[PDB]
RNA sequence: GCGCAAGACGGACCAGAGCGAAAGCAUUUGCCAAGAAUGUUUUCAUUAAUCAAGAACGAAAGUCGGAGGUUCGAAGACGAUCAGAUACCGUCGUAGUUCCGACCAUAAACGAUGCCGACCGGCGAUGCGGCGGCGUUAUUCCCAUGACCCGCCGGGCAGCUUCCGGGAAACCAAAGUCUUUGGGUUCCGGGGGGAGUAUGGUUGCAAAGCUGAAACUUAAAGGAAUUUGGCGAAGGGCACCACC
RNA sequence: CCCAUGAACGAGGAAUUCCCAGUAAGUGCGGGUCAUAAGCUUGCGUUGAUUAAGUCCCUGCCCUUUGUACACACCGCCCGU
RNA sequence: AGGUCUCGUA
């Protein structure tokens, strides 16, 4: 009878100058109808997007998510809520004759954004070696899981968020880690699979206009 | 009605789920952010008959009418995303999503992003049935 | 008649009888 | 009598393992037992490949793979045609079938 | 759809066995003579001879199986 | 799509790989106690192997008393298949599935093979510890250590071949060293039913557990392997009395 | 043999038969059945081309492997009220 | 200086 599209808006959102495009979509919302605020129905929202469609040129089966905060008007702004990686390279990583190692760490940055990060490593096959299995010994699992834990939480305490998260832009914790771990036993890639947000300080209106250039 | 920016400028993004299993097919196009729509359409309401609602028929024909629904809106370039049953019973896409995602991608829409959201999960309960399965 | 089932009826007959016994013994 | 030297499984000194369930059928089995399959396969195989590639939003794009691990009961194993029949001392050969395609 | 292509001729350089239920249909490597770079596998019904020249209406339709 | 609450659970990594007397055992970390093997020019010096009485543990189902009850699901309610289904199937669904106690002590608890000790062929792999040796890597030099490779030694789950040998055969480096019959020591079998039944004892709230016949009846019941028989088994070949 | 009366039949449902080189088919002529005797059968002539050089999908048959409690052999054997 | 670089085919 009456199409509902007519009372609509659209507003763009906008992404922090730590990365490359400043756009990312156009999103519909309904019109200030009555005592209920459009604004209102603009704070939670998550963006699945790929990092290759918000940087210029880098790796593309990373995705991340971005939350928004608040929107000043036919324009909204968002901030870093997560990071996560694509479901089929996490199971074409997984493969027979290796030895997964989990990690997380529950680690708070300088300011009260408490992250739980998770980090996924392999074993491979020397160019000269025979033996298929090519294990690893409990103990030798047991460092290497303590050295990335440490690896990850001495990178976190000392320094922002605003700048870890260009860190983690590339694999340099995973290099990091990759490189601490060549005594015990070779990995060759450590992939942070999963960040989430677990706590956020008080809401802040000048890091975030800062944030956006 | 249209679209808030000009036809020529850049493609509007939005995300499409479609929901195949072995009885069904469901494709959804939302916002990027996932949460207001713009239309629902499966293979539940266009061919009347159950034993038929799933078939490359019925999810081509609602790809169809959901894909012209989206042009008329004004949405032109969706990221899709596959996704089974899940749970604990299966995991393998049902017969629509192929046929649903040829059919919506031939309309003339475009396509970016490809991403399974099937809920495969670390350990779950029991599946159903007795000890010695489903016999027929 | 395979032995499990032949085995629980017998097992009903024996409870059949000691309920019997134990209700008129 | 006897048929395999083994016990049609792979347990030798363990005396229990983990059980699963079946992908076709709801069974439960012993995991060494269930025959398991592994297959890798595309999203599209060739009728949308094309209208995936050419039309497209980004060019020189690689297609996903979708990735899943199959449980198989012997019966559900041999109605769907997975494993066969073989000669008393063809049983014997452990050799994995050929693949070239 | 909105793709208009040119209709392609191509040489069958090489014929091989007969697929389908009844044999009714057969599977060459074609050939284009305007571009003697690649080798399509189509399947074209009735007699086919190793020389003769087709009538591709699209170049890129690989020919499957029965289905 | 975003948050909240509850319970169960530990995928892919996961293997003819590991540990434990058996049942059995998988998210990270912290604490407590124990054990096999390897190494030993340490210590005691026969302290040894198997076991009537007795004793601990013992899968799921089974009962009693508390807490929780997410999911699956005996009994039950309903609908279709069916000639007939209170069966196969589908939706709900109590007791149970979970934990803390108190009980039973049962399996195809199977390697259907008791334990200790000696000997008699070979060949590669794998997991542990020790030992010798080129060479790469933790960037280029010096050493110790991990990772890789070439061997050796001891114990352990297993693999392949054979006129050692054996068996009725299936097959077995043990199921061998057995009429050319004796290494040590426990339990147990005497044609097939009746029958693991009745009875007596005994343990248990109960369910049931251990010990356990006889009267009558039959000349068969059974183990291995070939040729045809049939499959609502697989895989091949042919036919214009099959097809395109 | 001659005259006259002139219905259905306007190219055929489900289903189904035969066949590929001088071929089906169109066409006519002999022998057998015969005192009257070809809508049958068996041969004989004449005109005459396409549909393919394959397959196991259907309808059937035949071998190999596999399982057996069946040997009069599945029309088998066999359990219970 | 020239303009589809050579051999086989799931
Ligand atoms: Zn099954």
């Amino acid at each position: 009878v009456v199409d509902p599209f007519s009372k609509k808006d659209w507003y763009d959102v906008k992404a922090p100058a730590m990365f490359n495009i400043r756009n990312i979509g156009k999103t519909l919302v309904t019109r200030t109808q009555g005592t209920k605020i459009a604004s209102d129905g603009l704070k939670g929202r998550v963006f699945e997007v790929s990092l290759a469609d918000l940087q210029n040129d880098e790796v593309a089966f990373r995705k991340f998510k971005l939350i928004t905060e608040d929107v000043q008007g036919k324009n909204c702004l968002t901030n870093f809520h997560g990071m996560d990686l694509t479901r089929d390279k996490m199971c074409s990583m997984v493969k027979k004759w290796q030895t997964m190692i989990e990690a997380h760490v529950d680690v708070k940055t300088t300011d009260g954004y408490l992250l739980r990060l998770f980090c996924v490593g392999f074993t491979k096959k020397r160019n000269n070696q025979i033996r298929k299995t090519s294990y690893a010994q409990h103990q030798q699992v047991r460092q290497i899981r303590k050295k990335m834990m440490e690896i990850m939480t001495r990178e976190v305490q000392t320094n922002d968020l605003k700048e870890v998260v260009n860190k983690l832009i590339p694999d340099s914790i995973g290099k990091d880690i990759e490189k601490a771990c060549q005594s015990i036993y070779p990995l060759h890639d450590v992939f942070v699979r999963k960040v989430k947000m677990l706590k956020k300080p008080k809401f802040e209106l000048g890091k975030l206009m800062e944030l956006h250039g | 009605s249209l679209g808030p920016q000009v036809a020529e400028g850049e493609n509007v993004f939005g995300v499409c789920h479609i929901f195949a299993s072995f009885n069904d097919t469901f494709v959804h196009v939302t916002d990027l952010s996932g949460k207001e729509t713009i239309c629902r359409v499966t293979g539940g309401m266009k061919v009347k008959a159950d034993r038929d609602e799933s078939s490359p028929y019925a999810a081509m024909l609602a790809a169809q009418d959901v894909a012209q629904r989206c042009k008329e809106l004004g949405i032109t370039a969706l990221h899709i995303k596959l996704r089974a049953t899940g749970g604990n019973r299966t995991k393998t896409p049902g017969p629509g999503a192929q046929s649903a995602l040829r059919a919506l991608a031939r309309s003339g829409m475009k396509i970016g992003r490809i991403e399974d959201v099937t809920p495969i999960p670390s350990d779950s309960t029991r599946r159903k049935g007795g000890r010695r399965g489903r016999r027929l | 008649m395979r032995a499990k089932w032949r085995k629980k009826r017998m097992r009903r007959l024996k409870r059949k009888r000691r309920k019997m016994r134990q209700r008129s013994k | 009598t006897k048929k395999r030297r083994n016990n049609g499984r792979a347990k030798k000194g363990r005396g229990h393992v983990q059980p699963i369930r079946c992908t076709n059928c709801a069974r439960c089995v012993p995991k060494d037992k269930a025959i398991k399959k592994f297959v890798i396969r595309n999203i599209v195989e060739a009728a949308a490949v094309r209208d995936i590639s050419e039309a497209s939003v980004f060019d020189a794009y690689v297609l996903p793979k979708l990735y899943v691990k199959l449980h198989y009961c012997v019966s559900c194993a041999i109605h769907s045609k997975v494993v066969r029949n073989r000669s008393r001392e063809a049983r014997k050969d452990r050799t994995p079938p050929p693949r070239f395609r | 759809t909105s793709r208009v292509q040119p209709i392609k001729l191509a040489r069958v350089t090489k014929v091989l066995g007969r697929t389908g239920s009844q044999g009714q249909c057969t599977q060459v490597r074609v050939e284009f003579m305007d571009d003697t770079s690649r080798s399509i596998i189509r399947n074209v019904k009735g007699p086919v001879r190793e020389g003769d020249v087709l009538t591709l209406l699209e170049s890129e339709r690989e020919a499957r199986r029965l289905r």
